[PDB]
RNA sequence: GAAGGCGGCUCUCUGGUCUGUAACUGACGCUGAGGCUCGAAAGCGUGGGGAGCAAACAGGAUUAGAUACCCUGGUAGUCCACGCCGUAAACGAUGAGUGCUAAGUGUUGGAGGGUUUCCGCCCUUCAGUGCUGCAGCAAACGCAUUAAGCACUCCGCCUGGGGAGUACGACCGCAAGGUUGAAACUCAAAGGAAUUGACGGGGGCCCGCACAAGCGGUGGAGCAUGUGGUUUAAUUCGAAGCAACG
């Protein structure tokens, strides 16, 4: 109902950003994203569109009470930066940034190159 | 032009209101090279304007042009196969030019019997800070906020 | 590692290679038709397994059409054990063995020495792997101690293009197909390398009211005029995208 230190999770991908504010036990809090700010098509992975849905984010966060947040960024859309300076000046304190994004050692076979 | 940015020719202030604005908006007016009925044009709807309300009327004027002219504008730019608008702060130049243009072509819009008093009233509309060209001009920004996402371009 | 190919770590079994020494044998070697063995990927059989991916297939887009490219799903297959198949641009598009013929410089695994307190640094040398480059070779491209140079031994293979790796026969295979393999007929070319242009939905750099920014137009109307078409006794002839049509 209240609190004061959470994890924001920026999934970035190629075509939209999602910003997910969690307690730091992993119990979402508040989210959101380029696509449910409106933008569509290109302007969804745009870097504004990822700077307007961390502040939405951010915002809902701290109305539900919230100061710091530590942030961890995965994949590699081009709105981690800006969804970072969005929380920055929204008001939450990012005091870590991580980067997340899952390599396999191998592993599993990707799918095959376009236009080909 | 491909060589690089060209001179611009300077124009001379009004002979009665000592104003190089008002010898634009007598130019942007102008057709066929008509110049004093161009200024006699400018300068009647600028009486209505005293006469209509007790404010100068080259204050009038610029209340107008501050109400008209536009500040972000939208340019198509061409990437790869996908065209686009993109936002653009105006320079002041082109400001002004969009300013006069749309104010002229709207005061030829209106309808009212002559070109004066539609002038008139269209100056008197944009400094109240309404009608067609300030309806322009309004448009023009909600473009750019519409398409506010490509400002990285 | 002969090749195909082999990439987490551990242990068991196991092959080969290389460097020294010079104790041993004393030419015991090279090549090798026919044979035998191995042989990517796909494919086949039996039985398992099956996350991701993905022929086929389905849907959505695109398009004139789109049995494709693109997107969403998705069966075989991809994995394992055993057994078939024996084909690849299975390529260094360069059989194996041996000897000789400038150097320069990387790197891999050793060996020896001269320094170096050791490390390390220098020289030499052996076997690989690269790049540069003499002589020589080459049609040229280029190769050049890892020859495509200079030589000898053996094996395989070639004799214009198509027909055709097809037909028949034969062998192999569960099958798919593999191996061997013509002829009739037909053409005067096919082909390799390189050169000059031209072109490119290649690249780079430039210029032009070429585009972009504005102004004014045409296309709509009446008429003038030229052209086409049609008509006519004739509607004289020429001009036909830009670059014919006041
Ligand atoms: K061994
Ligand atoms: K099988
Ligand atoms: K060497
Ligand atoms: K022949
Ligand atoms: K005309
Ligand atoms: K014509
Ligand atoms: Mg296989
Ligand atoms: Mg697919
Ligand atoms: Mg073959
Ligand atoms: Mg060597
Ligand atoms: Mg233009
Ligand atoms: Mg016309």
């Amino acid at each position: 109902k209240n609190i004061e230190s959470g994890v924001a999770h920026i999934h970035s991908t190629f075509n939209n950003t999602i910003v997910m504010i969690t307690d730091t036990h992993g119990n979402a809090l508040a989210w959101s994203s380029a696509g449910s700010l409106g933008f569509k098509g290109s302007k969804k992975s745009t870097p504004f569109a990822a700077q307007m849905a961390a502040e939405a984010a951010t915002k809902v966060a701290m109305e539900h009470g919230l100061k710091t947040v530590d942030v961890t960024v995965k994949g590699p859309g081009s709105g981690r930066e800006a969804a970072i300076r969005s929380l920055q000046a929204t008001g939450l304190e990012v005091t870590a940034i991580r980067d997340v994004t899952p390599v396999p050692h191998n592993g599993c076979r990707p799918p095959k190159r376009r236009r080909v | 032009p491909r060589k690089g940015p060209v001179a611009k020719r300077d124009v001379l202030p009004d002979p009665i209101y000592n104003s190089k604005l008002v010898t634009r908006l007598i130019n942007r007016v102008m057709v066929d090279g008509k110049r004093g009925i161009a200024a006699n044009i400018i300068y009647n709807s600028f009486d209505i304007i005293k006469e209509s309300t007790g404010n100068d009327p080259l204050e009038v004027f610029e209340q107008a042009m501050k109400n008209v002219m536009p500040v972000l504008e939208v340019k198509a730019r061409r990437v790869g196969g996908s065209n686009y608008q993109v936002p653009v702060e105006v320079r002041p130049e082109r400001r002004t030019t969009l300013g006069l243009r749309w104010v002229v072509n709207y005061a030829r819009l209106r309808g009212e019997h002559t070109m004066e008093e539609r002038l008139a009233k269209e100056i008197m509309d944009a400094a109240n800070n309404t009608g067609a060209s300030v309806k322009k001009r309004e448009d023009t920004h909600k473009m750019a906020d519409a398409n506010r996402a490509f400002a990285h371009y």
